[PDB]
């Protein structure tokens, strides 16, 4: 279950550095839930070859 | 008697009247090659077809 979807690397505000430091922030490739159906297209070898 | 004008007596004014056939030719930019050789052995695959 490997998906491809264009996304942004987050750019923090960093206006109050202490407030940002207190609240843990991180970014992952992990997906909390699988993408919603009807918003995704299915591919395979033969589809790509066609 | 052969009923064909194999040899004709023609005046100088009618020498060039023989040019009546239509000819078609290609260009140097166009390249013509025989696909038969590329059928040698036949190792390959093919986009799915029925």
């Amino acid at each position: 279950q490997v998906y491809m979807h264009r996304d942004m690397l987050p750019e923090p505000r960093l206006d109050d550095i202490e407030r940002f430091r207190q609240e843990g922030f991180y970014y992952t490739n992990m997906l909390e839930a699988p993408p919603e159906i009807d918003r995704v297209v299915q591919y395979t070898y033969e589809i790509a070859r066609l | 008697f052969i009923n064909k004008r194999i040899v004709e007596r023609v005046r100088v004014g009618q020498i060039l009247a023989v040019l009546n056939r239509r000819f078609v030719a290609y260009k140097g930019k166009m390249r013509i090659m025989d696909i038969t050789q590329s059928l040698k052995m036949g190792t390959k695959l093919a986009a799915p077809t029925v």
